[PDB]
């Protein structure tokens, strides 16, 4: 009974979920109006792929 | 000094209509472009309506849509406007001001400069409930 001693090249593959939730950067860049510098608008982004 | 006294505020029933005024003194009416604002208690100042110095644009804000009639009288140098179909969202403090003087700051120059003229600010409440 003989050990392997048989070299075979190997490839590499990565696999992930598609996107399924895009961070809404459209809502903060392509908007209609922004606040004044003294009353700067703020938004929180979390739980999304940026 | 230049003054802009605001008046005409009060609690009004929703769906009604009221009016308020701004008496301006210390400058000629035609020099400056005049207008009003609105201050929600928890949000910053917003522009609602404004009158051209001559009366060319007299532009408004689509937030109030077509529920406006602004009118400035030169003899008294006084600005007027009214609300129709009152709704609670209109509840806010409305101020009066005149433009024309804006700061001129050159690249890395001097930020100190002339500024516009503001008013006093009168509160307007819209609600379907009565008052004691």
């Amino acid at each position: 009974q003989t050990s392997n001693f048989r070299v075979q090249p190997t490839e590499s593959i990565v696999r992930f979920p598609n996107i399924t939730n895009l961070c809404p950067f459209g809502e903060v860049f392509n908007a209609t109006r922004f606040a004044s510098v003294y009353a700067w608008n703020r938004k929180r982004i979390s739980n999304c792929v940026a | 000094a230049v003054q802009l006294v605001d008046s005409g505020g009060g609690s009004v029933q929703a769906g009604g209509s009221l009016r308020l005024s701004c008496a301006a003194s210390g400058y000629t009416y035609s020099i400056c472009t005049m207008g009003w604002y609105r201050q929600a208690p928890g949000e910053g100042l917003e522009w609602v309506s404004g009158i051209n110095a001559d009366g060319s644009n007299t532009h408004y804000t689509d937030s109030v849509k077509g529920r406006f009639t602004i009118s400035r009288d030169n003899a008294k140098k006084t600005l007027y406007l009214q609300m129709n179909s009152l709704k609670p969202e209109d509840t806010a403090i409305y101020y009066c001001a005149a433009h024309g003087t804006y700061d001129k700051y050159a690249p890395c120059g001097g930020f100190a400069g002339t500024y516009t003229y503001w008013g006093q600010g009168t509160q307007v409440t819209v609600s379907s409930s009565g008052q004691a």
